[PDB]
């Protein structure tokens, strides 16, 4: 009964290619 | 700090004020600064401006004392890394063209965690070997290799919001019995050993978030940000929302 994280408000970091 | 000497190193500042400095400095393509990573130990963050947009690239310190962005070449230091990317973007939106130097008089922002670790180390040597004055300060120089890493990982273990052996029901009971304020939280270990549970109240219900660590030694909530220590995890979710219904605020008794 654990709560799923809001995938839309996670802090996003940038990445390489 | 290996980056303290660098004029574009801002220390432990948040993304918000980091972007404020880049904005004040002209927002030119390749404009960049360096700051301490609040999620990893000894890591940095490359804040970069391209097309008037902010790009933040974590630089995590490798096991062998080198530094690298995820899926990128390693470098011997922050000085070298920035020197490299100044001539080869090699993944970045563009090369590092102009450093966002600190204003005159302003020095790197001292970090919360690093100061906490400093005091815990000094406290360890104090009670263990019963030392004082400079005789203590000298002992800290030699007795800060492994324990420095051990105290960081176990920082949460001495924190108020951390509860040693509580189940879900035990947590929910006294959680309500109090101020019932939003953000009031606590941390606790679980049966799977390598997992913990973040419990907090918000408006109406007690929420529970499963924390698990993937080897490499980094704690995280499923499909969430990864941290090197549980202390850094809890502290990050105090200011940044980051998935939670409500960011952490206040703690429960020891
Ligand atoms: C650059 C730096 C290091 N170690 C950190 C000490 O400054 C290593 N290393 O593996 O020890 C290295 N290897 O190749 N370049 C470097």
């Amino acid at each position: 009964l654990y709560n799923e994280l809001n995938l839309g408000r996670r802090e996003e970091y940038d990445v390489l290619d | 700090d290996p980056a303290a000497h660098l004029p574009f190193f801002y220390g432990s500042i948040s993304r918000a004020e980091a972007e404020e400095h880049l904005k004040l400095a002209g927002m030119a393509d390749g404009l960049f600064l360096l700051r301490q990573c609040l999620r990893s130990l000894g890591g940095y963050v490359l804040s970069l401006v391209h097309d008037v947009r902010f790009h933040h690239f974590p630089i995590e310190r490798q096991l062998n004392g080198t530094y690298a962005i995820a899926g990128g070449k390693a470098h011997c230091g922050p000085a070298e890394l920035c020197e490299f990317y100044s001539r080869d973007p090699d993944g970045l939106p563009c090369n590092l063209r102009k450093p966002c130097n600190r204003p005159s008089g302003l020095e790197p922002q001292p970090g919360v965690f690093d100061s906490l670790r400093d005091a815990m180390v000094r406290d360890y040597v104090r009670q263990t070997w019963k030392l004082e004055g400079e005789a203590l300060e000298q002992a800290i120089i030699s007795q800060a290799p492994q324990v420095e890493k051990l105290i960081a990982t176990t920082a949460h273990e001495r924190m108020p919001w951390y509860h040693s052996s509580l189940t879900r029901e035990e947590a929910e009971r006294k959680l309500y019995s109090g101020a019932q304020t939003d953000g009031k939280f606590l941390l606790r270990p679980r049966k799977e050993q390598g997992t913990y549970a973040l419990s907090l109240i918000y408006g109406k219900t007690v929420y529970h978030y499963l924390i698990s660590q993937d080897k490499a030694g980094k704690y995280c909530i499923p499909e969430g940000t990864k941290f090197d220590t549980l202390w850094q995890l809890v502290e990050y979710l105090k200011l940044k929302a980051d998935g939670l219904i409500y960011c952490l605020k206040e703690a429960c008794p020891n």
